[PDB]
């Protein structure tokens, strides 16, 4: 409204609108995050069985 | 560069390659080790072994455990010279 004869704030707002998802997210992690997990879960884990026999010993 | 594991990196190596060396050597000498100074075995007794495990022990180790070697010589050597000389 400040501007009186913008006659582009329509435009603008049609573009601003319009332009909600200008993308998306990324989350592709979804087997690269398991192969992670896997790997560093077994290596802690044998870790930590590793000490705890240490701990016994 | 990204999420990693630096912790669980101990199953490739445990920690103290030459503190496990010792502590390997550590439990086969603390585990093949008597339970309070087991196997003494002192007594001993068959004709000349009645004289050892009793002469010969180290509960005296004193000079008579010797002499009576010079004592017992002394008594066969007056005999060797009464039928010799």
């Amino acid at each position: 409204s400040v501007l009186k004869n913008t006659s582009v704030i329509d435009k603008i707002e049609s573009y601003v609108k319009q332009y909600k998802p200008v993308k998306i997210d990324a989350s592709k992690q979804l087997q690269v995050i398991e192969s992670f997990e896997k790997h560093a879960m077994t290596n802690a884990k044998e870790t930590e069985s590793l000490v705890s026999k240490e701990l016994k010993d | 560069v990204s999420t990693l594991i630096p912790p669980k990196v101990v199953s490739s190596k445990n920690i103290g390659s030459a503190p496990n060396a010792k502590r390997i050597a550590n439990v086969v000498h603390f585990y093949k080790s008597l339970p309070q100074g087991p196997a003494p075995a002192i007594k001993a007794n068959t004709r000349l072994a009645r004289y050892k495990a009793k002469y010969f022990d180290g509960d005296n180790a004193s000079g008579k455990p010797l002499w009576h070697f010079a004592l017992g010589i002394i008594a066969f050597g007056y005999s060797m010279e009464y039928y010799f000389h």
